C-alpha cells in the first residue's frame, strides 16, 4: 500500500534476474583469461553488452522512486546504487565520444611505442626487457633516460586528449547533483538516515589531513634511512641537504620500494628469512601450498567451503600450446560458484600471496545470502584489503614452525626483525604520502582551481612539499607527467590504497587482543584462537547492507581511523631509526635542484 | 504491479548451496478408515518340531 512495499517487490525481482545474467558472462570471461582464442573474443562482443543493456533497462524504469520517504535503511542504499546513472546522463554524441576515448586510453599503455633514437635497431616495451634493465641499473644517465623518454613521448598525445577529459567529467557529477568527478569516488563512502554516526561531504578532507600530521614523523625517519644508505652508491648526486630524485626509487613511478631495497637492507651478514630453497627440498608441488593454507582457516573457526573448488579449478599453466593470462585478479562468478586463475611456481611470495587470495574466497562465502547490489565489501576497497591481514599472520615466524617450512632449531635476534620490518614497510607503509600526493592533485583539477599554465606548476612545488622530491628534468607545458600511471587511463579508484595500511593494522589491534597475544603486533598470529574468529565472523557476514562506519565499532570500538597502532608495530624500529639519524640532516630543503648548473 | 512467479537458472557448475536438490516429504495421519500400508523387517527361519 505505501512505497516501502512497492520498493521490495521492484528489487526481488531485480535479485534473481541479476544472478543469471551476471553469471552467464563472466563464464565466458573466466574463460577469457584462460584461453585466448577468436572464438570467445566474439563472445565478449555478445555477452559483454548483455550487461550494459540491463543495467540502463532497470534504470529506465526507476528513477522516478523518490527517496525522502523511505523508512528502512537497507533500501536506501539498494537504490542510490540503483540510481546513480554514470555515463548515461549526457546526449547522444558527447556520450559516444565518451565511449571511443577510453578505447584509446588502455591500447596506448601497452602497446605504447618509445625507444632510443641514437640506436632505433631493437626497441622495448612496458612489460618484457623493462622490467630486467630497471631491475638493475646502479647507473645514473642509464636510468635517466629511461624515466624522462616513458613521461615525454607517451603523454605529448594525451595532454590535449586530457583537455577535453577535464571538461566531460565535469558533466558527469552537475547531472547527478553532486560538484566533481573527484568526488565521485567518495560518493561510496557516504552514510545518511542514523543518528549522530552520519558522515559529511566535507570530512574525508578533514579526517586525512588530521591523519597526515601524526605520520609527519612517521615518513620523516624512513625519508632519513634511503638517503643515508645511498651516500657509497652515489656520491655525487644525492645532497644531504637537498631532496632525492624521482627515479632512483626502483620503480617506473616510486610506488613500489620492494627494488631498491638490494642496496637499503641494514645487515648483509645476516641473511632474509626465505622458505623457497626449504620447500624444493621437500618435494612439493602447487597443489600442496593451498593444502596447507586450508587447514589454517579451520584452527581460526571459519567453516569448510564448497566441494567443487578442486576438481574443476586450475593452477598449474598447462603447458606452451595455448596463451593465457596468468595475472593476479580474484574471481566473483555469483551463485556459489568461486573460482581463481593464478601464475604459480615455487616461491616464498607465492606463499605470501596464497593467504591474500584465500582471504578474499572466504570472505565471499559469507554474503551470499544477501541481495546483489549489497554483496560488495564493506566499504568499495574492503576486497581487496581482506586478504592482507591474514597473510601478515602467516609471514610470521611463530607460525612457520607449526606447519614447518622452517627449522626447528632457529635463533632470533634483535637484528632479525630489522630486516622484516623494514620489508614491510616499503610496498604498505613508505607509500602512503604518495598515495595522498597525486589524489590531492585529482580532486583540486576538478574544482576549477588552476588555469592552463598552473597545471603543471602545482605539480613538482606539491612533490617537494609532501613526499620531498624533487624532479632532475625540468619539464614544459607539453608534458604530463601522472599520464603514465595504470590507475588513471583505465578508470580505477586509487582512494583504495591509502586506507589499505588504515583498516589492516587498525583491525590487527582488536584481533590480536581477543587472541590474548603478548609482544609486538608483528609476532602476532590469529591461529588457535576461536575467541578472534567470532568477532571476525560478524564482519564477514555483512558486506555494505551494513554501513562502514557502524561496522568499526562492532570490531575496534573506534568510530574513526587511529594511527597509535601503526605507531605501536613501528615502535620497535623507532628506536633503531632513532640511534642512526643523529648524524644526518632531518628534514629537507626546498630551493635546492639539479639540473641548476 | 509485478508478476509474481519467478524464473529457476540451472547449471552443474555452482557449487553446494545453488544446486537444485529433490524434496518428497511423507504425511501420515489418522482418520476412521483402517491402517492401510505396513511393514517388512525382515524374517527369520522357519523351524519344525
Amino acid at each position: 500500500s505505501t512505497i516501502e512495499e512497492q520498493a521490495k517487490t521492484f528489487l526481488d525481482k531485480f535479485n534473481h534476474e541479476a544472478e543469471d545474467l551476471f553469471y552467464q558472462s563472466s563464464l565466458a570471461s573466466w574463460n577469457y583469461n584462460t584461453n585466448i582464442t577468436e572464438e570467445n573474443v566474439q563472445n565478449m562482443n555478445n555477452a559483454g553488452d548483455k550487461w550494459s543493456a540491463f543495467l540502463k533497462e532497470q534504470s529506465t524504469l526507476a528513477q522516478m522512486y523518490p527517496l525522502q520517504e523511505i523508512q528502512n535503511l537497507t533500501v536506501k542504499l539498494q537504490l542510490q546504487a540503483l540510481q546513480q546513472n554514470g555515463s548515461s546522463v549526457l546526449s547522444e554524441d558527447k556520450s559516444k565520444r565518451l565511449n571511443t576515448i577510453l578505447n584509446t586510453m588502455s591500447t596506448i599503455y601497452s602497446t605504447g611505442k618509445v625507444c632510443n633514437p641514437d640506436n632505433p635497431q631493437e626497441c622495448l616495451l612496458l612489460e618484457p626487457g623493462l622490467n630486467e634493465i630497471m631491475a638493475n641499473s646502479l647507473d645514473y644517465n642509464e636510468r635517466l633516460w629511461a624515466w624522462e623518454s616513458w613521461r615525454s613521448e607517451v603523454g605529448k598525445q594525451l595532454r590535449p586528449l586530457y583537455e577535453e577529459y577535464v571538461v566531460l567529467k565535469n558533466e558527469m557529477a552537475r547531472a547527478n547533483h553532486y560538484e566533481d568527478y573527484g568526488d565521485y569516488w567518495r560518493g561510496d563512502y557516504e552514510v545518511n538516515g542514523v543518528d549522530g554516526y552520519d558522515y559529511s561531504r566535507g570530512q574525508l578532507i578533514e579526517d586525512v589531513e588530521h591523519t597526515f600530521e601524526e605520520i609527519k614523523p612517521l615518513y620523516e625517519h624512513l625519508h632519513a634511512y634511503v638517503r643515508a644508505k645511498l651516500m657509497n652508491a652515489y656520491p655525487s648526486y644525492i645532497s644531504p641537504i637537498g631532496c632525492l630524485p624521482a627515479h632512483l626509487l626502483g620503480d617506473m613511478w616510486g610506488r613500489f620500494w620492494t627494488n631498491l631495497y638490494s642496496l637499503t637492507v641494514p645487515f648483509g651478514q645476516k641473511p632474509n628469512i626465505d622458505v623457497t630453497d626449504a620447500m624444493v627440498d621437500q618435494a612439493w608441488d602447487a597443489q600442496r601450498i593451498f593444502k596447507e593454507a586450508e587447514k589454517f582457516f579451520v584452527s581460526v573457526g571459519l567453516p569448510n567451503m564448497t566441494q567443487g573448488f578442486w576438481e574443476n579449478s586450475m593452477l598449474t599453466d598447462p603447458g606452451n600450446v595455448q596463451k593465457a593470462v596468468c595475472h593476479p585478479t580474484a574471481w566473483d562468478l555469483g551463485k556459489g560458484d568461486f573460482r581463481i586463475l593464478m601464475c604459480t611456481k615455487v616461491t616464498m611470495d607465492d606463499f605470501l600471496t596464497a593467504h591474500h587470495e584465500m582471504g578474499h574466497i572466504q570472505y565471499d562465502m559469507a554474503y551470499a545470502a544477501q541481495p546483489f547490489l549489497l554483496r560488495n565489501g564493506a566499504n568499495e576497497g574492503f576486497h581487496e584489503a581482506v586478504g592482507e591481514i591474514m597473510s601478515l599472520s602467516a609471514a610470521t615466524p611463530k607460525h612457520l614452525k607449526s606447519i614447518g617450512l622452517l627449522s626447528p632449531d632457529f635463533q632470533e635476534d634483535n637484528e632479525t626483525e630489522i630486516n622484516f620490518l623494514l620489508k614491510q614497510a616499503l610496498t604498505i607503509v613508505g607509500t602512503l604520502p604518495f598515495t595522498y600526493m597525486l589524489e590531492k592533485w585529482r580532486w583540486m583539477v576538478f574544482k576549477g582551481e588552476i588555469p592552463k599554465d598552473q597545471w603543471m606548476k602545482k605539480w613538482w612545488e606539491m612533490k617537494r612539499e609532501i613526499v620531498g622530491v624533487v624532479e632532475p628534468v625540468p619539464h614544459d607545458e607539453t608534458y604530463c607527467d601522472p599520464a603514465s600511471l595504470f590507475h588513471v587511463s583505465n578508470d580505477y579508484s586509487f582512494i583504495r590504497y591509502y586506507t589499505r595500511t588504515l583498516y589492516q593494522f587498525q583491525f590487527q589491534e582488536a584481533l590480536c587482543q581477543a587472541a590474548k597475544h603478548e609482544g609486538p603486533l608483528h609476532k602476532c598470529d590469529i591461529s588457535n584462537s576461536t575467541e578472534a574468529g567470532q568477532k571476525l565472523f560478524n564482519m564477514l557476514r555483512l558486506g555494505k547492507s551494513e554501513p562502514w562506519t557502524l561496522a568499526l565499532e562492532n570490531v575496534v570500538g573506534a568510530k574513526n581511523m587511529n594511527v597509535r597502532p601503526l605507531l605501536n608495530y613501528f615502535e620497535p624500529l623507532f628506536t633503531w631509526l632513532k640511534d642512526q639519524n643523529k648524524n644526518s640532516f632531518v628534514g629537507w630543503s626546498t630551493d635546492w635542484s639539479p639540473y641548476a648548473d | 504491479c509485478y508478476f509474481p512467479l519467478r524464473s529457476y537458472s540451472f547449471r552443474p557448475t555452482y557449487g553446494v548451496g545453488h544446486q537444485p536438490y529433490r524434496v518428497v516429504v511423507l504425511s501420515f495421519e489418522l482418520l476412521h478408515a483402517p491402517a492401510t500400508v505396513c511393514g517388512p523387517k525382515k524374517s527369520t527361519n522357519l523351524v519344525k518340531n
